[PDB]
């Protein structure tokens, strides 16, 4: 029998390569045999555990052996996903290598507002094509904007819950404290002012006028209640930068309505302004439902 | 909340439940993976519970088994749940398979009971008994020669 | 190499074959035989063949008496041998064998499609039809083949059943079959008599004009251009016809569509099925952009308030919606002051 | 090859080897000392003294040492080896922990083992010491060898999937996937996990991957477990075109270039070879003297007065045609001699399958059929099992 990294097979031999490591995408075919036998390596995203095999199994989803023959392949560490080729090709929209269209993989879309202050169902559409985890040739590659892995060897990205959010990266990040770094394992909470009803997202939602978020890691907006108002003017959404796919520009909203005056009164409950009631009525106190 | 089963964490203030190795299973949220029982299997590593060894198998451990394998030619397992302490032969247990009894064979793995030496027909009327030269063995010969 | 009838002959069809010889070391003539898998016939009278070289000879066989007929059905094996004398004894050189297939009479197949068949995206319109010219047959087994492009490869078998009742049409449906390109394809259906082997009994192929053309919906290029954008309930919304446009951006033979319009109104239903300006069920959908109608323009009247999604949507002929733009109106009577 | 790791316990094996080797009616078999210095100094705390075997004798025994005890880990050993009867190659275990990536010298003798006393040294020259290879200690990688972790309970999005059935595997994509089969594009606004079908010639049980059917089997499409190709028969894989473009919908991973489809794949093995076994790979040729069908799950012999040799100019010729072994197979399987062929007039063979013997180099040598000429006194008449 074959030693426990090797194979032989009537109808074919030696491997092939990544196409994700080399310029043009194209496997490279090698032939390395194992020096005591003739019993050919396992390709790289492959292994062979047991003795007599005749083809080399594929890694599971999770795993990934990026060398030619080996006995097991290793686990993903968290922050890292075996999908299928790398992060910055997941995203990637322009090609280089024309009779391949190689270095775009368009396995990443989201949702969101884009430049013609318009709203856009998913901003990469299209069939996707590129949806694999089990053969992983290569080192595990980061995980996309609003996804996460906590623990070794998960086999898909998990999302983050609505809640919370995951940019790209620390310098990108939108809303996100002094201390706080990113690394692809934890889903950090919405600031007070920002909300988000979503999974997966990359970037928190400001809170519009007359509506408030008070707490923190808000699945939904407060709604001012009738005597109170906010008028937040500089709040606005983050717009996704099409060629990129990172939102930039987030302003939060209000964290705590702001009472009526004296002598002003408010009686809807979503609202931005409040109003003086007319001749033979007063309000002597701030945050009066009706004068 | 508690690990799940399969999960176990032996530290405080952690966010993450470690996955249990082959031979151990857990069930809700425990400190420890516990060992798997003596005749029973577990070969996976997010066992939620440990299953026993099927009649005519043996477990290849007397603690933490991780492959139910079959008997040898020469043996039998009639008991489930049979597993192989490693102090007499490789093949045998308290339970596990035993080695088939003297006048009897059998000669697939995995049998539930020996067969007994059936008699040789020369002709008509006339049968010769057949017996076994050795105590585990998966022939039978003419038991006057 | 049989070439004969270029689709698999019946038993009423005459064979013709081509065969050539060629050596890239010897250059003398040797003498060719040809035998049927007819097993009535004998072997071919030994002929003479020219001097050979690496270039190949002319066809050998191309005489008009080098033909046969086959009175049973199956796999019949045509085997040409190469002696250098002309006697019995003579010494053979060489030897090659090639199947023809001789398909059923009686047996009439055919595939019917309902829709235009999309990119990747599933398509379920497939079903085929079995009719026997004689009365009760067995058990028969069928096969679809996308294309005949190199790495495209025959279905499974399904079972189709049996065909006691003559001469009447028996369906099958057909699983679901997704197409990796678009373009034109040349789909066949085969129907064997067993289910892992057997004899091949039947094959169909659409004709030029039915050929599957497999359709990319984001090539669709649709443009809508109803009236005013929000408005109120007393205001007329007006949808022109001659200045919408459809087309299909990648190619000039697809198939046609019809189109239809929806005002997103409970008042009003949403216009029947139409073909584009001129087109008839005999055109193709056009690459460059033309009006949907030469008619007037359609106006109508809000009966509600909110949110609208005047669309304008392409079906095929299986009633699937292949692409749609949606315009969308806000009526709200809002800023209305009385004194 | 040569270095270790970093804080990580690594275990040194050196290997001895004697030419002539021990007895196996010898009493007992012969012990050896190995001494290892490891070329740190941590816990002698001091380098020994010039390089010596009166330095290295005395390094102490740590044979019995366990991981509890301080000398586990100590810088220089002295562990006793025995060589049993019938051996002759033997070895000895050193445990051993860098706590530093400076460069290293370790440093090795052998000796020969009196009742309890270290004799001289075992390479029988002067000191001789065994210098390994200075290294420099590197990182050590926290990678985990082990299968997926089904993750625990999270809040998902409805139709987020993260297990999948027999015969699915799970991908990473935003499309619809209703029953493996992709029915719509962009049914999300983000990607989800889906479960797609196995192609034909692979199957699953976990559904993390589409695991491609061993040499021998066969497989359809939402298959759990591929089935054998019957006896006499062997599974050839169709061969695989690529994908031409990375917008196109893709197979299987790039690595797997043969699939096994459905049952179409299993041929039969040609005229001339057998393949009895259930789960066959391949056609084994018949053994000398014997011929075989196109099934050929067995084989039989040539009967007396036959030899098996070439029909070519016989009535029934038995030999494999083109189509079913070129066109079938390829160059892996040609086309080889199973006919009987009679004895001819006054020879005479009285055995059953017997095979004219071959000669590959004709100039020299003929080749010969094994056929008896009859004794002076007898003649018979052709194909015979025996003279008159
Ligand atoms: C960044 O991007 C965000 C993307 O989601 C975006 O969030 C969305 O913001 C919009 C507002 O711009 C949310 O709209 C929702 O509209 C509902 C109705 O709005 C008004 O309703 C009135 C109904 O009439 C009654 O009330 C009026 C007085 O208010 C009274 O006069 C009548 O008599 C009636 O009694 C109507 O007249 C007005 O014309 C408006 O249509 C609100 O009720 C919604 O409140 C929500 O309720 C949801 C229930 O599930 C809840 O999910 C929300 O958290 C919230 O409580 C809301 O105002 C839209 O919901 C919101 N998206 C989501 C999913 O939350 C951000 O606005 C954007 N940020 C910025 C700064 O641009
Ligand atoms: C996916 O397709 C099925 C059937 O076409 C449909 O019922 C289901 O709602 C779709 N799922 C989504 C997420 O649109």
């Amino acid at each position: 029998k074959c030693p426990p990294g090797t194979y032989r097979n009537t109808w074919f031999s030696g491997q092939l390569g990544s196409p994700f490591i080399t310029a043009d995408g194209v496997p490279v075919a090698t032939t390395l045999t194992e020096l005591g036998s003739g019993c050919s390596q396992c390709p790289p995203g492959t292994y062979a555990p047991t003795f007599g095999m005749s083809v080399c199994l594929p890694c599971p989803a999770g795993t990934f052996a990026s060398a030619p023959g080996a006995t097991a392949c290793q686990q993903c560490k968290p922050g890292t996903n075996s999908l299928m080729g790398d992060r910055t090709q997941q995203m990637a929209l322009v090609v280089t290598n024309a009779a391949n269209d190689f270095p775009a993989l368009r396995a990443y879309t989201i949702s969101g507002m884009v430049a013609g202050p318009a709203y856009a169902k998913p901003i990469v559409t299209g069939p996707d094509t590129n949806f694999f985890m089990a053969g992983k040739s290569e080192t595990c590659s980061t995980n996309l904007p609003g996804y996460y892995t906590d623990v070794d060897g998960l086999p898909i990205q998990l999302p983050c819950k609505p809640g919370t959010f995951m940019p790209f990266d620390t310098a990108t990040a939108n809303l996100l404290d002094t201390g706080l770094t990113v690394d692809g394992t934890q889903c950090y909470t919405c600031q007070t002012g920002t909300f988000n009803d979503e999974f997966s997202q990359p970037v928190c939602k400001a809170c519009w006028s007359g509506s408030f978020a008070s707490k923190r890691g808000l699945p939904t907006c407060e709604i001012a209640q009738p005597g109170t108002f906010t008028n937040v003017a500089a709040a606005a959404n983050a717009t996704f930068n099409t060629a990129t796919l990172i939102p930039t520009g987030l302003v939060k909203g209000a964290q705590a309505p702001t009472p009526c005056g004296m002598g002003y009164f408010q009686s809807s409950a979503e609202t931005t302004t409040c109003t003086a009631c007319a001749v033979g009525t007063y309000a002597d106190q701030a945050g009066l439902a009706a004068c | 909340k508690p690990c799940q089963p399969g999960r176990y964490q032996n530290s405080i203030g952690q966010r993450v439940c470690k996955p249990c190795d082959m031979g151990t299973y857990s069930r809700y949220g425990g400190e420890l993976c516990t060992k798997c029982p003596a005749g029973t299997v577990a070969s996976k590593t997010g066992s939620s519970q440990c299953t026993p060894c099927a009649a005519g198998f043996y477990a290849n451990a007397p603690d933490s088994a991780t492959s139910c394998r079959a008997c040898p030619r020469g043996y039998y397992g009639p008991y489930s749940g049979a597993y192989a302490d490693n102090l007499g032969d490789e093949f045998e247990g308290p339970r596990g398979c035993y080695k088939c009894p003297y006048d009897f064979f059998a000669d697939r793995p995995g049998v539930r009971q020996c067969t007994a030496c059936p008699p040789l027909d020369l002709g008509g009327g006339n049968l010769v008994e057949q017996c076994t030269e050795d105590l585990g063995s998966q022939r039978c010969k003419p038991c006057s020669l | 190499d049989k070439l004969g009838p270029t689709v698999n002959p019946t038993t009423s069809d005459a064979v013709t074959f081509t065969a050539t010889v060629a050596s890239p070391d010897s250059t003398t003539a040797v003498f060719f035989t040809l035998d049927y898998g007819d097993g009535v016939t004998a072997e071919t009278t030994r002929t003479t063949t020219g001097a050979l070289s690496t270039t190949p000879t002319a066809n050998l066989v191309s005489a008009g008496t080098y033909t046969v007929t086959y009175a049973s059905i199956g796999t019949k094996f045509v085997t040409l041998r190469l002696y250098d004398s002309a006697v019995a004894p003579g010494v053979l050189l060489a030897s090659k064998t090639v199947p023809i297939y001789v398909e059923d009479s009686t047996l009439t197949a055919t595939l019917l499609q309902s829709g235009v068949p999309r990119l990747n995206l599933a398509f379920s319109g497939f079903k085929g039809r079995v009719s026997s010219s004689t009365a009760n047959r067995a058990d028969m087994w069928a096969t679809i083949q996308l294309d005949t492009a190199p790495g495209v490869f025959e279905s499974s078998r399904i079972f189709i059943g049996i065909a006691p009742t003559a001469s009447t049409n028996y369906d099958f449906v057909i699983p679901d079959q997704v197409y990796n390109l678009e373009g034109a394809k040349t789909t066949v259906l085969r129907i064997y008599d067993a289910p892992v082997g057997g004899t091949l009994l039947r094959t169909f192929t659409p004709a030029a004009a039915n050929a599957v053309y497999v359709v990319d919906p984001s090539k669709y290029v649709l443009t809508l251009t109803v009236g005013p954008t929000s408005v109120t309930t007393a205001d007329q919304v007006t949808f022109t016809q001659t200045t919408t446009e459809v087309s299909y951006s990648a190619s000039a033979t697809s198939p046609i569509l019809q189109w239809r319009f929806n005002w997103d109104d409970p008042s009003v239903v949403e216009t029947p099925l139409a073909y584009p300006d001129a087109l008839t069920a005999a055109s193709n959908f056009p690459t460059t952009a033309t009006a949907v109608s030469s008619a007037a323009a359609s106006t109508f009247r809000y009966t509600s308030t909110g949110s609208k999604n005047a669309r304008l949507r392409l079906y095929d002929g299986a009633n699937n919606v292949i692409a749609e733009k949606i315009v969308v109106i806000t009526v709200s009577n809002a800023g209305y002051t009385l004194a | 090859p040569t270095t270790p790791y970093t804080n990580i316990p690594t275990y040194f094996t050196f290997t001895l080897l004697r030419d002539p080797p021990v007895p196996p009616s010898a009493s007992s078999g012969v012990q050896f000392a190995c001494a290892l210095y490891t070329g740190q100094n941590v816990n002698p705390a001091s380098a020994p003294s010039a390089i010596t075997d009166a330095v290295y004798k005395t390094f102490t025994d740590v044979t019995t040492a366990v991981a509890t005890d301080a000398n586990y880990f100590a810088d220089q050993q002295l562990r006793v080896v025995t060589m049993a009867p019938g051996t002759g190659r033997v070895s000895c275990t050193f445990p051993t922990l860098y706590a530093a990536a400076g460069p290293f010298s370790p440093k090795f003798f052998v000796f020969e083992y009196a009742s309890s006393t270290v004799g001289a040294n075992a390479l029988a020259v002067a000191d001789t010491v065994t210098s390994l290879t200075s290294f420099t200690t590197q990182a050590a990688p926290t990678f985990i060898t082990g299968p997926t972790n089904v993750p625990q309970r999270v809040p998902l999005p409805k139709g987020f999937r993260t297990t999948c059935f027999d015969g699915y595997e799970l991908i990473f994509s935003n499309d619809n996937y209703t029953n493996g089969v992709r029915v719509a594009v962009d049914a999300y606004p983000y990607p989800v996990g889906q479960c797609r079908k196995c192609p034909g010639g692979t199957a699953t049980m976990d559904g993390y991957r589409c695991i491609p059917c061993p040499s021998g089997y066969w497989s359809n499409e939402g298959a759990r477990e591929c089935t054998a190709c019957p006896a006499g028969t062997i599974a050839k894989p169709a061969a695989l075109t690529a994908r031409a473009k990375y917008s196109i919908d893709p197979t299987t991973y790039h690595f797997v270039t043969h699939l096994a489809m459905g049952p179409e794949s299993c041929k039969k093995c040609p005229k001339g070879y057998f393949q009895p076994n259930i789960a066959g790979t391949v056609c084994l040729p018949c053994p000398s003297g014997f011929v075989s069908t196109s099934g050929a799950t067995g084989c039989t012999a040539c009967s007396e007065g036959t030899y098996h040799t070439d029909g070519v100019g016989t009535t029934t010729p038995g030999e494999a045609t083109s189509l079913d072994t070129t066109d079938t197979f390829g160059s892996i399987y040609p086309i080889i001699p199973n006919t009987c062929r009679q004895c001819p007039a006054n020879t005479y063979l009285p055995l059953r399958g017997q095979a004219a013997i071959a000669s590959m180099n004709l100039a020299a040598v003929s080749s010969a059929t094994p056929c008896r000429p009859c004794e002076d006194g007898t003649w018979s008449k052709a194909g015979a099992a025996g003279c008159q």
